């Protein structure tokens, strides 16, 4: 049991280097908010049509106002998704009222960094982007494998990340629609992806102005395909 | 650079006890000298400078009433088997009422300079005892090197000067011997091995006699008394 | 390269360190085990330990059994092997306090190939090198023979011979359906075997070197080492 | 060779375990040593070692129940270990029953305690091999290697030399039909003998040797009562 | 790692992670100790940015006990963890023995523990040479050095830290016997800063007497030092 | 085993010179009702040894377990017809179970007997254990007949009767046992007790088994008494 | 170093997993398992995994399978390293009835699915273990009878097809188990009722005779349903696998 | 064991430094920079955010001035991973010992106290040291306005004026010569501000980029925070003042 993340002789921890390399090449998600509620999405690139895509979501919810979305290994994101989702499940045992993310994401980022230090365990291969509603107002952050976190307006972790940040950082105003900040992602992944086919092979995670967090069904994303 | 502690070398030997024996090559050139009338040890004191007390610092400990012993190697890494053998010594005595055999007293000290091995510490001492004492069956005398083989010497030396030391005990010694052809015989050798002055600030000279069966170091006059014989100046 | 610890797969795929092992065991004295029409006779050729002429007449036995129906030997490491023979009779004594019955053979099988196998999947850890050899003989089901090799893989067998010269004794053994010879004849076209098909290493001095019981109607389906007195007509080898 | 040697867990590409192969000549390093089982009693005879002209020669030969003794060849704390575990064994078993320790069932629980020193990468193989010569019904000699081994014999030696003491052993078939332990002892004697090495020293009253049989609990040779058998050596 | 052997032994016999530490202390703070009749003095180095850095820092000169000095040199970062084992392990024994711990028994806890990591498994020896200052049961001052080896010896005046060597021959050379208040100091001050120059800032002297540990301000810390220079001239 | 519900009674064993002959009636009694009636309280636990059994029933099939399972742990190890566990070692080791758990406050309620021939002087060296001429002489000196209390009380006798028939069968035993009985002479003396115990002791029956462990094997039947 | 199963390479990449999923490849098993109405299928090719050990020379064929059954409800078809397939099921046969035990119905498909998978992450992200080189399906009926199919692979991954193919012919298995299950739904019949024994059964099987070019003799292969009606995850006799053997002179 | 795979990250060097420690340093001066002075009034506390991007929250949360509590808070300056777990700790003692002798801990018996779990790690267990070292301000009834500095080995130094961060040896030598020892609030925030426009050898900040804190106990210890609307206000005096 000895620490295999090792800081190498100029300060950098060259393994979670290699894990960011792992984040910067898997399939972009997407998280914007807005005055009304935050969305997060992400492209999932259409298989053979053998795979049932319903049971590979990437967008999963952590509790009632609170949503998830990762870019990286999937591997690791269903064991951070059911350990995220007995912390908020244990802070709701406590706590009559229901979890609110700027301390949930800190439990989160507590628990990613300790096998950045602790031994005979490699770092996490994701990014996550935890999206929510709390009585503070919505709420988007993002966590690095590092374990450092964000506040984010909006923010593209997958591949392809470097423009599609250029993209919506001129397609961004504070004060925009939960209707108008969709058309404003879609098409951000729509020109990211190549192959655009984007029917079938894309994820909506909304929060609907203090409503359930709710993921958009295949009905509901082809009326959103206006443009 | 790289191996673990436990280690068989292409020959068979253990590296780190061969690796240790090369540390017991450095402290005091004790000698330890074994006759029917109980045994004799004496040491040197290098004192590094007139600062030193010269009172803090022994060569020659006692693992209880009847057991003295001799140190060599790391000092500090030696303190915590003599520590260890006051401790089990004095447990002996309590469950079973009667004083420790040495064989016993020094067999429990090697089972610990080998438990680095693990059949709690994790490397090998660097000591090597003389520990020698008058329980029963006539006054003993041993050695435990750091390889955990302990065997009965009749007068033994260990320190940096130890093998020219031990040719001078392998030709005079003689089992015949009385103690006070004793005491000249451990001074005749350290005379040869230490620098210019045999003097009370040079030697250690403790003893215990088989009549009293008792530890008891020999102070400014008991041990002035001896280096008068002086054979060949 | 990849060939130092178990627990890393070499860029073939081939896991080293567990192919070693069946180079190993490969190297041991062979040992032998065949369903006959009555019960399954076992056999274990030492061949390795002619050079001692020391050895207790018949002291070195690889026959072990448990539950006194289910035969067990081995060829391997003498020590890696008795380790797994006391978890199997472990394993069988923990199914009869809960169970009242004695341990059915086909999961008796499995409860020690996971043992086995759960010891190459660790850094420390150092797996096994000794295959393992189990059968029992039922009147109502005929005989079978489970082999285990390292990491794993318990397959069932009707007659399989594994140690040094586990070749060539495959081919003699499949001559004739021994399912249908009986046991109690079979012991010389055994012999007919160790005598010419071994490395020529044992000469009709053998009466120590190779011990083997069986399982059959004359033992009411128990474990019986062979008496002498079976053996020496069964040394009717005289042959060219 | 240069890789495969490190840890006691690598397999060569031979299949052959290098870290209990190293520890397992290490009893070829030890002193000479030979049991002789009669039909009624065992004989252990072992050379000691004198490592200075005036230290005490070392102990080869160990008392472990009554009718059960050892003798070592290796590492002596090793060795030191493995007794006072048959030790608190054989006493464990004569205290938790009235029995004496089946001495088959005793080596297996010795031959199997090295092993559990083999399969940790923590642990070391223990270097010792021993002699486990007791009489329970029929005397009985046994040897354990450095790997988890046991077996039962008529005759042995270890290490030093005992490639001659190997030769009067396996050439010899007296012992058995042999009554007249003085004559079994004279056996035994002669065999060390071969083994030490002329121009050297010879057998002197400084050689451990034990008996153990019927009515005879493992018992020392006394110096003044083996002084007579020695004499009987040299012609 | 954790739990395993990381100070083993060289070739040549030493011990390399300890032999590494020793040369962590002679990347220290100078300290002096001086004995007298009854008081001991004690002065050290402290290295501080100007105008900033308050002096808070007071790594040497640690109260252990009513009376009990400590002055080490080496890692401040395994200065505090050694210190407070020290003075937790002072009122355990006070605890459990009803009278304050002697100087002699502190000394031999604090090489103890020293001793005790290089020869565990996975703990890094410390870095740290200490001297303690303090009094006997009989009511006599005695300092007792320390090295991170494990050893220690009592001290009538022992120096540690940056280049102790050049230090300790001139505090072997002018030691008188039973000194006075005043002159100790000014025999601690003027060797103090053989290796560091003659500012007052550097210097902080503290003495030691029965009761109430005291400590020199800068008063005749400076006027001393006004002294030093013309000496110099 | 914090009190005794469905107990047996009292058993009997004497040892004639063919072997030991132990007696048992076959009635466990919950309480006071007659709740079974072909239970068996006579243990084969070695080809040459038996184990009584009076007090609670649950135990005895505790202790059953724990025998005939050490029973084959001998005979996997077991080399020649000399390795087997004779009756004295049973005995010393039942002493050391009920003994150390005197040591804690469970006894589990018992009077233990361990009977058997404590010699090999009688080739049998080929256990059919699952599915298995002239009886020789013994000299006496090779039955072991044991005894363990609930308490650790353990010893040997010629002949023990535990549980009631301690005070009754006993006494018919001091007074007209003589070494060295015959088959016939051992069973009517026996009967000449059980008799005795059925007419006086309310918490047994008729129905006899009797079970003789001689230099062939163990032998069962079932008499019923006539009075 | 690479060596780790937990050390990323500098592109990111566990260098492990890919050797762990290689050596799945190399045992060049094919199992096929499709989906239907009401009806599940699966297959594998009953042989001897590719090993150290010699082929096959004097075996029973008959104790030779690749599929097991976790309960009576749900089972699986496990490939890989043949001591590591026994691992996971036993390791699969606690999950299931640990989750019967402490909830009191049967477990779902998926859940006993995703239950390995974190227990096989597990493996991945720690440094002292080895990566179970077992990649296998698991089928079974979900509460609402609809059939259900899982795939898990060396690297935790639960997705979950419906028609998936392990082995080593994944390269053309994407393809033609992609047009030939399109086939049954192209077909506008819909008088299949409980009539998985020919639209299913044969589906899969005429699956397997072109992945690989044999020509399927009985005795190397075992085909398991879990349809309604029966549930229970029944193996399909040799006396019923060569019916739809014959089924070569009007279905493809 | 794997011993092969092993850096041993607790052990000394033929120097006698540590290695990672050594190393742990050299990633804590590529980090932002963090300021900390003490005026007569109330301690400073003013650090440069790390941009990313212009879509951070950038309007309540900054992640290198955190609280530890009602009088305690710390500047980290370092890798902003692994200080989070040296606050989430650095509360508990604060609390712990609130809990334990029921007062409020003197700043010195934190410093001390979060240095030792930050040096156990460079003891034993074979972990990386944690790469973060970051200022704490305090105030006591015992001395008042206090400032420490910690470092990833442990070792903390009281101080007056300090600069940790990158570019520090100029934020020091600019702090060096302009602090009075006695001062005032509203002319200390001024000092902050030109020493963190200098270190970024920019001469005036984009008040975007920096963030200020103080304590200023008003027998509460009020312990004000800035929003970046309060410091456009600040740099109005400031091309006044410079």
């Amino acid at each position: 049991s000895f620490s295999l993340t090792t800081f190498s002789p100029t300060g950098k921890l060259v393994q979670i280097e290699y894990a960011l390399n792992r984040v910067s090449s898997s399939s972009p998600a997407l998280g914007i908010r807005a005055k009304n509620g935050v969305i997060i999405a992400t492209e999932k690139k259409s298989p053979n049509e053998l795979i049932e895509e319903n049971s590979i979501f990437k967008i999963q919810q952590i509790s009632e106002h609170i949503g998830i979305v990762y870019a990286g290994m999937p591997g690791d994101f269903r064991v951070l998704l059911k350990r995220a989702r007995k912390e908020a499940i244990r802070y709701s045992l406590q706590y009559g009222s229901e979890i609110l993310v700027k301390e949930l994401v800190k439990i989160i980022a507590s628990i990613v960094q300790e096998f950045t230090q602790t031994g005979g365990v490699r770092p996490f291969g994701l990014s996550l982007l935890i999206c929510g509603v709390d009585v503070y107002g919505y709420h988007l952050y993002q966590i690095d494998p590092s374990g450092c976190y964000f506040n984010w307006m909006a923010t593209c972790v997958g591949k392809d990340y470097q423009n599609n940040m250029s993209f919506l950082e001129k397609r961004y105003n504070k004060d925009i629609e939960i209707e108008d900040a969709i058309h404003t992602a879609i098409l951000t992944l729509k020109e990211s992806y190549e192959g655009v086919l984007n029917e079938k092979n894309i994820e909506i995670g909304v929060a609907y102005d203090n409503k359930p967090f709710k993921i958009l069904t295949q009905n509901e994303i082809k009326d959103y395909l206006i443009e | 650079y790289d191996r673990g502690v436990n280690t068989f070398s292409p020959e068979g030997r253990l590296f780190q006890v061969e690796y240790a024996l090369g540390a017991i090559k450095l402290g005091s050139t004790a000698v330890g000298i074994c006759v029917n009338d109980g045994v004799i040890l004496a040491s040197e004191r290098r004192i590094s400078s007139t600062l030193i007390e010269k009172d803090s610092v022994e060569k020659l400990l006692s693992i209880d009433d009847h057991i003295g012993c001799a140190m060599s190697g790391l000092m500090a890494d030696a303190r915590t088997l003599i520590d260890y053998a006051r401790v089990e010594c004095n447990h002996y005595k309590f469950i079973y009422n009667e004083n420790i055999n040495i064989k016993s007293c020094v067999e429990l000290i090697s089972e610990l300079a080998l438990d680095f091995s693990n059949l709690i510490m994790s490397r090998p001492f660097g000591v090597a005892l003389l520990i020698g004492g008058v329980d029963k069956n006539g006054p003993c005398l041993w050695y435990t090197e750091p390889s955990g083989t302990n065997t009965r010497f009749s007068a033994a030396s260990i320190g940096s000067a130890q093998e020219g030391a031990e040719l001078l005990l392998q030709e005079n010694y003689k089992k015949d011997m009385t103690f006070e052809q004793a005491e000249i015989l451990a001074l005749t050798v350290l005379r040869q091995v230490m620098e210019d002055k045999l003097s009370t600030s040079n030697v250690e000279i403790c003893a215990i006699k088989k009549s009293d069966q008792t530890f008891y170091k020999y102070n400014t006059d008991d041990i002035s008394r001896i280096i008068d014989v002086l054979p060949s100046p | 390269g990849y060939d130092l610890s178990v627990s890393t797969f070499s860029p073939d795929g081939r896991l080293y360190q567990v192919e070693y092992i069946y180079k190993s065991i490969n190297n041991n004295n062979t040992a032998l085990c065949l369903e006959c029409k009555d019960g399954i006779i076992c056999c274990c050729i030492n061949s390795n330990m002619d050079k001692n002429k020391m050895i207790k007449k018949n002291s070195y036995n690889r026959i072990y059994h448990v539950n006194n129906n289910i035969i067990i030997t081995y060829s391997g490491f003498d020590g890696d092997a008795r380790n797994i023979i006391d978890r199997a009779r472990s394993e069988a004594n923990t199914y009869y306090y809960n169970f009242h019955t004695n341990i059915p053979l086909h999961i008796l099988v499995n409860r020690i190939s996971l043992y086995i196998h759960a010891y190459t999947l660790y850094w420390h850890m150092r797996p096994f090198a000794a295959s393992i050899i189990i059968s029992s003989f039922n009147e109502k089901d005929k005989g079978d023979i489970y082999c285990i090799e390292p990491n794993g893989a318990c397959y069932k067998y009707s007659g399989i011979v594994i140690g040094k010269n586990k070749e060539m004794f495959k081919t003699e053994i499949e001559k004739k359906d021994y399912k249908d010879i009986n046991v109690r004849d079979a012991i010389e076209d055994i012999y007919k075997f160790i005598l010419t098909s071994d490395d020529h290493m044992n000469k009709n001095n053998l009466q120590n070197l190779v011990n083997f019981s069986w399982i059959c109607k004359e033992s009411s389906y128990e474990f019986q080492n062979i008496h002498e007195e079976i053996l020496t007509p069964a040394l009717n080898k005289a042959v060219e | 060779r240069n890789l495969y040697d490190t840890d006691n867990i690598i397999y060569s590409p031979e299949g052959r375990l290098y870290q209990v192969e190293y520890a397992s000549e290490a009893i070829k390093q030890g002193t000479c040593a030979v049991a002789i089982k009669s039909k009624d009693y065992v004989v252990v005879s072992g050379l000691k070692k004198c490592i200075s002209k005036l230290s005490f020669p070392q102990e080869k030969i160990f008392k472990i129940d009554d009718y059960i003794g050892i003798s070592m060849s290796g590492i002596t704390s090793d060795a030191k270990v493995l007794t006072k575990f048959m030790q608190n064994e054989c006493l464990s078993h004569k205290f938790l029953y009235n029995e004496n320790i089946n001495i088959e069932s005793l080596v297996r629980s010795v031959a199997d305690k090295y092993q559990k020193n083999t399969q940790k990468s923590s642990k070391r193989a223990f270097g010792v091999g021993l002699m486990i010569a007791a009489y329970h019904n029929e005397p009985c000699i046994f040897e354990t290697r450095p790997n988890g081994s046991y077996f039962e014999y008529d005759a042995l030696s270890f290490g030093a030399r005992s490639h001659a003491s190997k030769t009067y052993l396996e050439k010899n078939l007296h012992l058995f039909e042999e009554c007249s332990l003085e004559e079994l002892i004279l056996h035994c004697l002669k065999a060390l003998k071969c083994s030490l090495s002329s121009e050297s020293e010879l057998t002197i009253s400084n050689t451990a040797l034990a008996v153990v049989g019927k009515n005879h609990p493992w018992q020392e040779i006394s110096s003044l009562q083996l002084e007579e058998y020695l004499s009987k050596v040299k012609m | 790692s954790y739990d395993r052997a990381i100070t083993v032994f060289s070739p040549d016999g030493h011990l390399l992670q300890v032999e590494h530490a020793l040369e962590a202390v002679k990347k220290g703070g100078c300290a002096v100790a001086i004995k007298s009749s009854n008081f001991a003095v004690l002065a050290v180095e402290k290295k501080n940015i100007p105008k900033l850095q308050n002096p808070k820092t007071t790594e040497k000169l640690i109260k252990l006990d009513e009376h009990n000095c400590l002055a080490f040199a080496g890692l401040n970062a395994d200065a505090r963890v050694l210190v407070n084992k020290t003075r937790l392990e002072c009122q355990r024994y006070y605890l459990n023995m009803d009278e304050p711990a002697p100087v002699d028994y502190i000394a031999k806890y604090v090489a103890k523990v020293q001793q005790k990591f290089t020869h565990r498994g996975g703990v890094r020896p410390f870095g740290i040479a200490t001297l303690i200052a303090g009094f006997k049961n009989n009511k006599e001052i005695c300092i007792y050095q320390t090295e991170p080896s494990g050893i220690y010896a009592a001290w009538k005046a022992q120096a540690i830290g940056k280049n102790a060597k050049i230090v300790q021959e001139f505090l072997e050379k002018n030691y008188q016997e039973n000194m006075e208040q005043k002159d100790c100091i000014f025999l601690a001050l003027k060797a103090i800063f053989e290796v560091v120059e003659l500012s007052s800032k550097n210097v902080e002297v503290a003495l030691l007497t029965e009761k109430d540990l005291t400590f020199i301000e800068e008063q005749e810390i400076n006027s001393m030092v006004e002294l030093i220079d013309q000496e110099r001239t | 085993t914090l009190g005794p519900v469905v107990t047996g009674t009292s058993v009997i064993a004497i040892k004639y010179k063919h072997g030991i002959m132990i007696a048992a009636d076959r009635k466990a009694s919950y309480g006071s009702y007659a709740k079974f009636q072909n239970v068996e309280r006579i243990f084969k636990i070695n080809n040459k040894t038996v184990m009584g059994f009076s007090g609670e029933l649950a135990d005895a099939q505790y202790l059953h377990e724990l025998l005939t399972r050490k029973n084959i742990n001998n005979l996997s190890e077991k080399k020649r017809k000399e390795d087997m566990y004779t009756p004295q070692h049973y005995h010393s080791y039942v002493s050391r179970v009920f003994y150390v758990r005197k040591n804690r406050i469970d006894p589990l309620f018992n009077n233990i007997i361990i009977a058997g021939i404590n010699s090999q002087k009688y080739d049998n060296n080929d256990d059919n254990v699952l599915l298995y001429e002239e009886y020789k002489e013994i000299h006496k000196d090779d039955l072991y007949i044991g005894f363990v209390d609930m308490h650790g009380t353990n010893f040997c006798d010629d002949y023990i009767t535990t549980g009631y028939a301690r005070y009754f069968a006993l006494t018919l035993l001091r007074d007209h046992y003589k070494d060295n009985m015959t088959e016939e002479e051992a069973r009517i003396l026996i009967n000449e007790c059980l008799r005795i115990l059925y007419f006086r002791d309310a918490t047994s029956s008729n129905f006899i088994q009797i079970v003789k462990v001689t230099s062939k094997g163990v032998e069962y039947e079932e008499p019923y008494i006539l009075p | 170093y690479d060596r780790h199963l937990t050390i990323f390479s500098p592109d990111g990449n566990l260098y492990q997993i890919e050797y762990a999923i290689k050596a799945v490849k190399n045992t060049n098993i094919t199992s096929v398992g499709v989906k239907g109405e009401n009806c599940a299928v699966i297959i594998s090719q009953k042989k001897m995994a590719t090993q150290y050990i010699s082929q096959d020379k004097l075996l029973d064929y008959n104790n030779i399978t690749n599929i097991y059954n976790i309960t009576d409800e749900i089972g699986c078809s496990m490939v890989g390293m043949p001591g590591d397939c026994l691992s996971m099921v036993y390791k699969a046969r606690s999950e299931a009835s640990e989750f019967l035990y402490s909830n009191g119905y049967n477990v779902n498909a998926e859940t006993l699915c995703r239950n390995i998978c974190d227990k096989i992450q597990v493996y991945t992200q720690h440094a002292y273990m080895r990566l179970h080189a077992c990649s296998g399906m698991i089928i079974g009926i979900d509460e609402n009878n609809k059939p259900e199919l899982f795939k898990f692979d060396p690297s935790g991954f639960c997705a979950g097809y419906r028609a998936c193919v392990i082995g080593n012919k994944e390269q053309e298995s994407i393809s033609v188990l992609e047009r030939l299950l399109e086939k049954r739904k192209k077909k506008i019949q819909q008088e299949t009722i409980d009539e998985d024994i020919r639209n299913t059964t044969i589906l899969a099987i005429e699956a397997l005779q072109t992945i690989l070019a044999f020509d399927l003799k009985a005795s190397e292969i075992e085909v398991a349903i879990v349809s309604t009606k029966n549930r229970n995850f029944t193996q399909i006799s040799e006396k019923e696998i060569d019916n739809y053997l014959t089924y070569i002179a009007e279905r493809d | 064991m794997a011993r092969r795979y092993d850096s041993r990250t607790t052990t000394f060097s033929p120097e006698g430094r540590l290695y990672q420690v050594e190393y742990a340093l050299e990633a804590i001066n590529n980090a932002s920079i963090t300021i900390g002075l003490i005026t007569k009034d109330g301690v400073i506390l003013g650090a440069d955010k790390v941009f990313i991007s212009k879509l951070i929250d950038k309007a309540n949360n900054y992640e290198k001035i955190y609280k530890i509590d009602k009088h305690i808070f710390c500047g980290v300056a370092g890798l902003n991973a692994d200080a989070n777990i040296l606050i989430n700790q650095s509360r508990l003692y604060a609390q712990r010992y609130l809990y334990n002798y029921n007062e409020v801990q003197p700043v010195s018996q934190l410093v001390v106290q979060i240095c030792d779990i930050k040096q156990s790690y460079t003891q034993y267990g074979g972990l990386r040291p944690y790469g973060v070292s970051f200022l704490i301000g305090g105030y006591d009834t015992k001395d008042g306005y206090q400032l420490y500095h910690t470092d990833p080995s442990g070792n903390y130094s009281g101080w007056f004026a300090t600069a940790i961060g990158t570019n520090n040896l100029t934020a020091s030598s600019v702090l060096k010569q302009e602090w009075k020892n006695d001062m005032t609030l509203e002319e200390g925030l001024l000092l902050a501000l030109k020493t963190l426009a200098k270190s970024t050898d920019t001469e005036i900040p984009k008040s975007e980029k920096i963030e200020l804190a103080y304590l200023t106990n008003k027998d509460g210890e009020v312990y004000q925070k800035y929003l970046t609307e309060k410091e456009i206000e600040e740099l109005i005096k400031l091309y006044t003042q410079k």
